[PDB]
């Protein structure tokens, strides 16, 4: 609805490795760990087919 | 409310009055 402000602002590379062209042979087993300790967030994510 | 870097996102809530007189 409304972002008045940002703190934090970050802009990257996308948090995607095989969204597109994938093979019908085998499907996507996309995987996040989203944990927030010590004040960071972490998202450890791994791909596999 | 204690934390790591805690973000101030019991309390309670008063200002100072700083002013060039005090000295101490």
């Amino acid at each position: 609805s409304s972002a008045n402000n940002c703190t934090f602002e970050y802009v990257s590379q996308p948090f995607l490795m095989d969204l597109e062209g994938k093979q019908g042979n085998f499907k996507n087993l996309r995987e996040f760990v989203f944990k927030n300790i010590d004040g960071y967030f972490k998202i450890y994510s791994k791909h596999t087919p | 409310n204690l934390k790591p870097f805690e973000r101030d996102i019991y309390f309670p809530l008063q200002s100072y009055g700083f002013q060039p007189t005090n000295g101490v």
